[PDB]
């Protein structure tokens, strides 16, 4: 079934590899040679899992977790029961993100639109990579990476960050964090300002976006506009993404003692650190 | 105990919500038809939503959608096979006829207004007192198209008066007349426009305004259509 | 080759959008300020007019109270040294009372009467700010979403500094003012009360963190690569869909199978933001009041 607009856009064309072999839907998804790769690679993942669930002697969704192999294993392979799954696994997600993306791109082509949109995608991907790729690459085992379970990567989330002391003192995941919280703010500000807009009061008709200008200038004094409001949303959000990524990159590499101590460089500094009085003299 | 309590009714209106969200947003498109443009068969476990009513400004009336869904125009396309899923290929020249990446709405053929009841989008000639304020002015540069060659000169920015932004470039051609191209589509370099979804011979095929100083929510679907559909159908004279 | 739309190539300025007037008292309305090129090149140009009337100038003149009395109690903690006060910026710190005093205001400045007073200021700030975010809207005819959504994060501040500590029976659970101290809070807080990773409601805070950020990237990005269609003038494409509304929505009904329209998207959007403060501040409000520790709890599915 279609939209009743869809049909003139479903034309011949786009892709970027095979021609016109897989140039095809099913329902609504576009397929593509990269929704054929897509497809491969997740139910391999899939698969794997499921085993991996067997050897774990549990089918509960909740327990099962993959963890990659032990630290003394470094780099190299290891046995299937003990991180060879959690290793081919991560191929296959990377394989099938990857995927995923460059089947947006033959979307765009198809469609005539910019490639925003996977390349956005393309920040969580790197930030995935981060985390089980180049950081325990850097680090020297696939062991440091992030096991793949509802509950169990939570809990390597607490034993990563409490390694370093409180998290809260690496400044590079206190910068993704108030892009994190900014990007929400202006989320729920967007939203809401259109919608304030398109659904005024009772009995109104539709304002405009002179409306949407004046509101915020009203309010805080500025307007961002309404290029100026999308342009933003994407960098708040691949901001928030690539402080993160950097956050964890430099964690257990360059910096691998307690956050909390990073700080005394500033406290240090020759012209005020023995001046006595203050919380620190 | 009041969490459990708590928690138990928030995964409650969380799925209302999404019920609401995903009915919403079946305001437009729906119902789903065949490729026929007969309704189909199986529309999803989501029923249209009540309508709603947009009272417009300016006596434009008013929307109320869900609502009687068609393209009013016609589609120069055909099926390239038996069965539901596959392409639809173009009977003509699909940048001429409006299909594919240069497809077109039928939009109201009138220009959106401000919120005093004016044109939004003026040539800049027409615009008192703007001007360029930063950055290189385009006007009075050669037009370059993906085959490298020289279609036009600059003569003009269309600019959106409420909120101060460049929109298109009015571009004169070899004859005289011009064309509008969107903001969005061109480089501008320093000594040229670059335009790479177009080759020099297609800038005769953008459509036309009827008016030379207003532009309607019509018109500029078929130039933003028409300009996009050359990444895809003016490949074979662009060129790298 | 080819251009993005994430910073403009070409400015163009004519006189100052002193706005619409609707139902608005032009009276108080400042005057246009600067154009800044600077941030003309990603967004407006144009700073300024802003509206003071009488909510206005209360609510700013309450929110420098509060920013100065934190501040004199930063210099006091300096002894007076700019020096030291450059220095120690980040720990500094206005605690609330102590135990001791329940709830009650007889708490001796110098031990957590001076964050009353602070807290005191920063009531009238915020809500009389939230007054002003309904009442502009209502001058212009709008609906009052803005408003709605901005309790959405009132909720968990209140929840924080207000509701919270009564029901606990004393200040000294509130949030202090500085930026160690608060981050130092918030990890004890966790620790207290068994790790808030077993407390659902900041599982789902976390998910719609985590949501508002990829739908503000598939959003803005969406936007912007539909914007040689005009796809950022939203209302006009709600009001008479075109061709960017439609490439928008197919982009991701070809991708996901579903999609949304131009004005339904925007209440995925405000829901994702605004359910993030919703489950946390009722997280945070259920946590000590009426668990004590969430692994615990966790252990009796509740
Ligand atoms: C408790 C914790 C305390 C927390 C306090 C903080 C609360 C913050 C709330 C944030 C709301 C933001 C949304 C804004 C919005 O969309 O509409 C603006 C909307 C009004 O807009 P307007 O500008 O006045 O009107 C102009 C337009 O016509 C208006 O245009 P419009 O069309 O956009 O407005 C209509 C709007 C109207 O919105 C509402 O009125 C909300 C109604 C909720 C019911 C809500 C709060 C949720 C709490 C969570 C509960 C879990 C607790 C555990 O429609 C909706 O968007 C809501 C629909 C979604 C709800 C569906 C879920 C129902 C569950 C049923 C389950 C089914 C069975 C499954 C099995 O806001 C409100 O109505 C809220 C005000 C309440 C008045 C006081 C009553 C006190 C009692
Ligand atoms: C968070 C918010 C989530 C919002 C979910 C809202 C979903 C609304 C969609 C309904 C409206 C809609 O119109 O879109 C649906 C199509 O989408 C999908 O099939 C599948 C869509 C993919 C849904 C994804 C769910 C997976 C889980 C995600 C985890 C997130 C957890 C949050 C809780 C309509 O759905 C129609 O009805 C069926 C839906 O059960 C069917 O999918 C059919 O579709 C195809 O018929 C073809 C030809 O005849 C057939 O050959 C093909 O195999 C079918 O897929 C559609 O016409
Ligand atoms: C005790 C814990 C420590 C702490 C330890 C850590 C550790 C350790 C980490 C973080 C990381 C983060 N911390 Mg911390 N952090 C703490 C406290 C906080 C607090 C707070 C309120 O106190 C906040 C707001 C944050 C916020 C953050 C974020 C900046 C960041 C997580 C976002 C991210 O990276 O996404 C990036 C996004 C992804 C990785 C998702 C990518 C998804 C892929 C591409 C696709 C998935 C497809 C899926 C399988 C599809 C399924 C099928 C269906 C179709 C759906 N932390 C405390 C102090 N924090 C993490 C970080 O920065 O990571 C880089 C990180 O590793
Ligand atoms: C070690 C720390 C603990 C932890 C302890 C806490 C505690 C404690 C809390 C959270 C809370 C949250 N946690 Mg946690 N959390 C941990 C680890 C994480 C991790 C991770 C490990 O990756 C992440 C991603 C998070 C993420 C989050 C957020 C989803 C959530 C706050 C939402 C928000 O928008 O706050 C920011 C938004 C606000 C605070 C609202 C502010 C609104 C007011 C009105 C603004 C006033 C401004 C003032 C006037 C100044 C004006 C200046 C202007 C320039 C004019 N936590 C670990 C387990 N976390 C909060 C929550 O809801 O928990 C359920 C919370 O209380
Ligand atoms: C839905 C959840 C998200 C959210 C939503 C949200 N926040 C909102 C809103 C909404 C819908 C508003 O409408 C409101 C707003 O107006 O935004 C523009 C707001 C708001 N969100 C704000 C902050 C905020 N929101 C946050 C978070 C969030 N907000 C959540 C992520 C956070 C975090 C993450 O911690 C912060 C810090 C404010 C910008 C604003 C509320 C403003 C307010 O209450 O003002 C009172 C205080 C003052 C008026 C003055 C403060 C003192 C200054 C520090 C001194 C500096 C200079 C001075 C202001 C100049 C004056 C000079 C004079 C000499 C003239
Ligand atoms: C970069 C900014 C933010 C962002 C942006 C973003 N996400 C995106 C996009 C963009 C622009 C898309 O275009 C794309 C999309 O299509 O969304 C609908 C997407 C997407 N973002 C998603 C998820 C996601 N994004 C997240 C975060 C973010 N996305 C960032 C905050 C998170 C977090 C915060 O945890 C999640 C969980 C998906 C819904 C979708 C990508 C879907 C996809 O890639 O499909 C192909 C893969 C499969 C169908 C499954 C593969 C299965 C694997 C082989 C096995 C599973 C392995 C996995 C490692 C297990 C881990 C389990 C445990 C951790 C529990
Ligand atoms: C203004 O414009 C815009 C629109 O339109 C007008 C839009 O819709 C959207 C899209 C946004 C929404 C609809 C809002 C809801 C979205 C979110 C809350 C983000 C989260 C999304 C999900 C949870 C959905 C995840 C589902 C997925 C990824 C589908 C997976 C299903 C399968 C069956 C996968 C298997 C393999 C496939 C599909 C490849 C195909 C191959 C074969 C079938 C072989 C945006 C952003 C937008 O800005
Ligand atoms: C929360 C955010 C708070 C921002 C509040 C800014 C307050 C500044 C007040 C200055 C003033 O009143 O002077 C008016 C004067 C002009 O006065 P005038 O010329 O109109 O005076 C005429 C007076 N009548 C009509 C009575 C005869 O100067 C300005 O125009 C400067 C205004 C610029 C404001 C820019 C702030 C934007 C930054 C916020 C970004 C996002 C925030 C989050
Ligand atoms: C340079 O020096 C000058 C003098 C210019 C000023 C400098 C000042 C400085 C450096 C200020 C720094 C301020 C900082 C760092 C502030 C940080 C604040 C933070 C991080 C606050 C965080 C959380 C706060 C919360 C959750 C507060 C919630 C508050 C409430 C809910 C209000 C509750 C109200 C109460 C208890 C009072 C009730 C009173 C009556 C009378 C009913
Ligand atoms: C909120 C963001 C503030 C705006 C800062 C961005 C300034 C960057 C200017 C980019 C210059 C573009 N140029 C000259 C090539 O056209
Ligand atoms: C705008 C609505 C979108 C809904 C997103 C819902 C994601 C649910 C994720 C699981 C939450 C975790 N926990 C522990 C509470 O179960
Ligand atoms: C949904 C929020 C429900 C809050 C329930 C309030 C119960 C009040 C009893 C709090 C007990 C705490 N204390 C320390 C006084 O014992
Ligand atoms: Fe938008």
């Amino acid at each position: 079934a279609l939209l009743s607009f869809e049909r003139k856009y479903r034309v011949p064309g786009g892709t970027l590899v095979g021609g016109n072999l897989f140039d095809f839907w099913v329902g609504p998804f576009y397929v593509g040679f990269f929704g054929v790769a897509t497809f491969f690679f997740a139910a391999l993942g899939i698969i794997l899992i499921a085993w991996s669930a067997v050897l774990q002697g549990t089918w509960n969704p909740q327990l099962i977790s993959v963890y990659p192999p032990a630290l003394e294993y470094g780099l190299g392979g290891a046995p299937l029961a003990k991180g060879g799954l959690w290793q081919i696994i991560t191929i296959c997600a990377t394989g099938a993100f990857v995927s995923w993306a460059l089947r947006e791109v033959e979307i765009c082509r198809k469609l005539g639109i910019g490639y925003h949109i996977p390349f956005a995608f393309a920040f969580a991907i790197l930030a995935y990579l981060t985390l089980v790729l180049f950081r325990p690459v850097m680090m020297g085992a696939w062991g440091y990476a992030f096991p793949y379970g509802i509950w169990t990567h939570l809990d390597w989330v607490s034993n990563t960050g409490y390694t370093y002391g409180n998290f809260h003192y690496n400044p590079a995941h206190m910068i993704a964090i108030s892009f994190f919280f900014t990007n929400a703010l202006a989320l729920a500000l967007h939203g809401a300002l259109v919608l304030s807009a398109a659904n005024p009061e009772k009995g109104k008709e539709m304002r405009t976006p002179d409306h949407e200008d004046t509101f915020f200038r009203d309010l805080v004094g500025y307007s961002i506009g309404t290029l100026g409001i999308h342009r933003l949303g994407l960098l708040l959000s691949l901001s928030a993404v690539f402080f993160s990524a950097l956050c964890m990159i430099i964690t257990g590499t360059i910096w691998f003692d307690q956050w909390v101590d990073w700080w005394q460089w500033w406290v240090k500094l020759p012209w005020w650190a023995n001046i006595p009085g203050g919380i620190n003299g | 105990d009041l969490a459990s309590l708590a928690i138990y009714s928030f995964w409650i209106f969380l799925a209302g919500l999404i019920y609401y969200l995903q009915t919403e947003n079946m305001r437009e498109g729906y119902p789903l038809e065949n490729e026929d443009g007969t309704p189909a068969a199986n529309q999803g476990p989501f029923p249209l939503p009540k309508p709603k009513t947009f009272i417009l400004p300016h006596g434009r009336g008013t929307l109320t959608v869900p609502g009687p869904e068609s393209e009013d125009r016609p589609i120069a396309l055909a099926r390239t096979a038996v069965s539901e899923g596959f392409p639809h290929a173009p009977t003509g020249d699909p940048m001429k006829d409006g299909v594919g990446p240069a497809s077109w709405v039928a939009r109201r053929d009138l220009p959106e207004l401000d919120g005093h009841g004016h044109n939004k989008i003026k040539p800049m000639k027409a615009a008192a007192g703007f001007h360029v304020s930063a950055g290189k002015n385009p006007i009075g540069l050669p037009v370059r198209g993906c085959d490298l060659e020289i279609a036009g000169k600059v003569v003009d920015i269309w600019v959106d008066i409420p909120e101060q932004m460049a929109r298109f470039l009015e571009v004169e051609l070899k004859d005289g007349s011009t064309r509008l191209l969107p903001m969005q589509m061109v480089k501008v370099q320093s000594n040229r426009v670059h335009v790479n979804a177009l080759s020099s011979d297609l800038f005769a095929g953008i459509p036309t305004i009827k008016s030379p100083t207003e532009v309607t929510l019509l018109e500029e679907d078929k130039i933003c259509g028409y300009v996009a559909g050359g990444l895809m159908y003016a490949a074979p004279k662009r060129k790298s | 080759a080819e251009y993005q739309n994430i910073f403009s190539q070409v400015q163009v300025r004519g006189p100052a959008d002193l706005g619409m007037t609707e139902d608005v008292n032009l009276a108080n309305r400042s005057g246009v300020g600067p154009f800044s090129t600077l941030l003309g090149w990603f967004g407006n140009a144009q700073l300024g007019p802003i509206y003071l009337g009488s909510l206005g100038v209360l609510s700013l003149f309450s929110g420098l109270m509060w920013f100065f009395t934190i501040g004199i109690w930063f210099w006091y903690q300096a002894g007076w040294n700019p020096a030291v006060f450059l220095r120690d910026l980040f720990f500094f710190s206005l605690e609330p009372p102590a135990p001791e005093y329940g709830l009650s205001f007889a708490a001796p400045l110098k031990e957590g009467g001076l964050w009353l007073i602070a807290s005191f200021f920063m009531f009238v700030a915020v809500w009389s700010w939230w007054g002003r975010t309904y009442l502009r809207a209502q001058a212009l005819g709008m609906g009052k979403h803005t408003a709605w959504a901005f309790l959405s994060a009132i909720w968990l501040w209140m929840v924080l500094g207000f509701i919270r500590p009564i029901l606990m029976g004393s200040w000294s659970e509130a949030v202090p003012y500085g930026i160690f101290s608060h981050l130092d809070w918030t990890n004890n807080f966790s620790l207290v009360h068994g790790n808030l990773f077993y407390n659902p409601f900041h599982g789902l805070s976390i998910a719609f963190l985590y949501g508002s950020a990829a739908l503000f990237a598939m959003h803005g990005a969406t936007i912007l690569a539909v914007s040689r269609f005009g796809g950022e003038r939203e209302l006009e494409q709600i009001a008479d869909r075109g061709t960017a509304a439609e490439r928008a929505a197919l982009f991701w009904r070809w991708t996901m199978g579903f999609n949304a329209t131009m004005e339904g998207i925007h209440r995925w959007a405000i829901w994702m933001a605004v359910l993030v403060t919703l489950t946390g501040g009722i997280g945070i409000l259920l946590s000590g009041t009426v668990v004590d520790n969430w692994y615990v709890w966790g252990q009796n599915h509740g």
